[PDB]
Order: structure tokens, then sequence, then C-alpha cells
């Protein structure tokens, strides 16, 4: 006879590429979204410009 | 001549009558109702109330 290698995935390595997270309402969700903040430095020039 | 004081017997039957009203209940609610289709959230239960 033969015999089934499981595998199991957080024991690879391809782990380290995405957060999983249980979620189990996903069917109830319409579009879901994410937002961000970010602001840029600036250097204060002279002259002309 | 005179006359005799009359008697006389009659009956009378009865009819056939109804009543009826309709009672649809529905799809998705007829899920949750037996608890088949109830899932373990803290948002199913509310649906099913």
């Amino acid at each position: 006879c033969s015999t089934l290698s499981l595998v199991r995935f957080l024991e690879l390595g391809l782990s380290v590429a995405c957060v999983c997270t249980k979620f189990p309402e996903l069917s109830y969700v319409a579009e879901g979204t994410i937002q961000f903040e970010v602001q840029q430095p600036m250097i204060a020039r002279d002259g002309p410009h | 001549p005179a006359d005799q004081p009359v008697h006389n017997y009659m009956i009378k039957r009865l009819d056939r009558r109804s009543l009826n009203a309709a009672f649809s209940i529905a799809v998705e609610a007829l899920g949750l109702i037996s608890g088949e289709n109830l899932d373990g959230t803290h948002i199913s239960s509310a649906m099913r109330l």
C-alpha cells in the first residue's frame, strides 16, 4: 500500500511572505479596504527657487 | 263540515363552507430556524433571532 505524506503550510518557508489570519465572517463581508497615512519631508531652498 | 287539526313535519339540511389562509415562509430563514444553516458566530445568532 501507499501512505500519503501530509504537508503543513506554516512549516514551509513561504509563510514569511503573508500575515495569515482567521476571519470566520468573510462570507458576510462586502468590499473592504485599508487606509495609508504618509507625509513627506522637505528641505528649505534659497535664492531664486 | 268541520275539519280536523293538521300536523306536519319537515327537515332542513346543512351545507358546507370553509376558510383558509396561506402562511408562506422563506428560504434563507428556514435555513436559520432549524439550526442546519446556523453558523457559530455572534452575528448568525442575531439573524436567527
